[PDB]
């Protein structure tokens, strides 16, 4: 029949199992894992969870990570601030990664019985927790990580030739350390580049309406879009593809649409006066980006070809043909260069049925 | 076009024909002592459960030694060469039949080796087996390797007839821990909290040297106001394992005086 042995395990004899972990754990971040007996490990770890000890395996675990990442991890990265910052940093979130894949090893049984049972974070995200929270976002070393990672953009844009992969592995690390979740990439790494970012491009773009023609400066946007996307590509998180991108289109197209369109001999009239096809399909296409950017170039469109219509009804069958090339010329600007555009045939039609019903 | 293919037997054929290999010691590479020694298959027990992927990793002592020693068991020779092969046997063929005299065998090696579908199987073969003559050895299995639903279907089992549990030699085989957590609980049913004291003085009686020392903790968790005032005095008082211990001396003092001021209080 059924039959069941429960042993109660002396407080001396879980002080020695736990020291022998402790000691293990120690030499595993000392990386020193060669000679360790995994199965008797796993056995000791397996001993403390099975006899209701896993709070103080636990609670260990987490003083003897936090031990090592303050006052021999954190220092190592504090000595190298002004000398190999991001390689320093990186190496130990390395060794980091490397050891507690090997201490969630031998606690498996804790992070399979005990973690499970006691709503607690599992061994390899306390791991992350501590590694966040005692180096990384620690104070001096958060704020160094982020003005050199800013720094180097700020210089990549600028010209200078940066190391890209020491960027996309810090960008990582902040990633994983948001705990399945960009909360740390997010408030350290995104926050301040989209604000960095907008002051760039905010005075990138009044160099460039300064001394660009309407036609140019909607090639460089172009041309800008694309650089900020390939930089997210090589340096950056995916993520951050569509917020990048989103600011680059309000500082250089929403905060300058009126200004673009009417620029005086280049903008939208001047491409519909001399029939610049190609210029005003690469304007709609940009446009077409942000909100309320077609309806800028409609309402610019709309006073101009109701002011010409006007001027048409009002200067035998010569009048009439006037009206008709007025027609044709706007339905080849509809097809060639506003890919046949619903609220452009609108705004087209739209002004015929006012200009042909005033006189 | 490209049409997919599927072969039928594939499944079956590779489980039982690596678990033949192994019965003949064909392409083994590790070797598992618990003694008679096991050969097996790397490979296989790597696939059938999270704990062999370190331990054959290479960062550890093991991979290198080609043999591990599974040590500490419930048995001082290991589990049954028989249970064991059935486990091993599991872990290549997915079959194991599990009977009333191997189950605490079967789920040792289960939970140890972190097999969730055999320790689940375990946990419900118990649960459908479950009734009063071994309520307490599967509580006592379903607290050690944490099995939750059975643990709560058992202790619900023994709060109900505790009176019956506590008469039976069973329940004094049971550990201090578990001897405590059920004088910590208030939903257990007792004719008398009288009848509480005398369990504690009976188990500690059963192994003198080894249990005298967990007296002064349990008599803490005895609730010594719903006991009437002349057995305080005339049996619980005059006891040897209480007139030792100062603290449960002023523990029976306390009591007395508390039902000499309630019963003023009306
Ligand atoms: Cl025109």
């Amino acid at each position: 029949r059924i039959r069941a042995f429960p042993m109660t395990m002396d407080e001396k004899y879980v002080n020695s199992i736990w020291d022998l972990l402790k000691n293990a754990i120690q030499e595993i971040q000392r990386k020193n894992n060669s000679g360790l007996s995994f199965e008797e490990l796993y056995r000791n770890a397996y001993t403390m969870v099975l006899h209701k000890h896993g709070e103080k395996l636990y609670t260990g675990l987490r003083e003897v990570v936090t031990e090592h990442l303050i006052n021999k991890v954190r220092e190592d990265v504090l000595n190298s601030l002004n000398n190999n910052f991001l390689q320093t940093l990186n190496q130990a979130w390395n060794d980091h990664q490397t050891a507690m894949v090997m201490i969630r090893d031998i606690l498996m049984y804790m992070d399979r019985v005990y973690v499970q049972q006691n709503n607690v974070e599992n061994v390899y995200n306390l791991g992350l927790i501590i590694f966040r929270d005692q180096v990384v976002r620690y104070g001096c070393i958060r704020d160094h990580l982020r003005q050199t990672l800013l720094d180097m953009i700020a210089r990549e844009r600028k010209g200078e030739v940066v190391d890209r992969g020491a960027i996309r592995n810090a960008c990582q690390m902040l990633m994983i350390l948001g705990l399945e979740g960009r909360s740390v990439y997010e408030e350290d790494f995104e926050a301040p580049f989209l604000e960095m970012s907008a002051e760039f491009f905010q005075m990138e773009s009044q160099k460039f309406l300064a001394e660009n023609s309407a036609s140019v400066y909607i090639k460089k946007v172009e041309a800008r879009i694309n650089e900020e996307i390939e930089r997210v590509m090589h340096c950056l998180d995916k993520s951050t593809e569509e917020p990048i991108v989103k600011v680059v289109e309000r500082e250089l197209i929403s905060k300058h649409m009126k200004t673009i369109v009417e620029m005086e001999n280049s903008g939208l009239v001047h491409m519909l006066k001399n029939g610049k096809t190609e210029d005003l399909g690469c304007m709609y296409k940009l446009f077409s980006r942000v909100p309320n950017g077609l309806k800028t170039m409609c309402e610019c469109m709309s006073s101009y070809l109701r002011e010409q219509g006007k001027a048409l009804v009002s200067e035998p069958v010569d009048y009439r043909q006037g009206l008709d090339d007025l027609k044709s010329r706007f339905d080849r600007f509809l097809l060639e260069s506003f890919n046949n555009d619903r609220l452009f045939k609108q705004t087209i039609a739209g002004d015929f049925e006012y200009f042909l019903n005033l006189n | 076009e490209a049409e997919d293919f599927e072969c039928s037997s594939h499944c079956s054929e590779l489980s039982w024909r690596q678990n033949e290999q192994r019965r003949q010691g064909l392409f083994c590479d590790i070797t598992l002592c618990f003694g008679r020694e096991f050969r097996a298959h790397r490979s296989v027990l790597a696939a059938a459960t999270e704990y062999f992927t370190p331990l054959l990793s290479g960062q550890f002592s093991e991979s290198r030694s080609g043999r591990v020693e599974m040590r500490k068991w419930s048995s001082e020779p290991g589990p049954e060469p028989d249970t064991v092969e059935a486990v091993i046997e599991y872990m290549y063929t997915g079959r194991i039949r599990v009977s009333t005299g191997s189950v605490h065998e079967v789920l040792e090696l289960a939970d140890r080796f972190l097999l969730i579908r055999l320790k689940e199987f375990c946990g419900e073969f118990l649960k459908k087996k479950l009734h009063l003559s071994n309520c307490v050895a599967i509580h006592s299995l379903a607290h050690m390797y944490t099995l939750s639903q059975l643990a709560l279907k058992a202790a619900d089992m023994i709060r109900r007839n505790f009176h019956k549990v506590i008469q039976d030699e069973e329940f004094y085989t049971l550990p201090f821990h578990l001897i405590r957590d059920w004088l910590s609980d208030l939903e257990i049913t007792v004719d008398s909290e009288e009848v509480l004291f005398e369990t504690v003085l009976k188990w500690v009686q059963r192994n003198a040297e080894e249990r005298e020392r967990y007296f002064e903790e349990l008599f803490k968790l005895l609730r010594l106001s719903q006991m009437k005032p002349t057995y305080l005095t005339r049996h619980v008082k005059p006891e040897r394992l209480v007139a030792n211990n100062e603290v449960c001396v002023k523990l029976v003092a306390d009591a007395v005086e508390r039902h000499a001021l309630r019963a003023e209080n009306i």
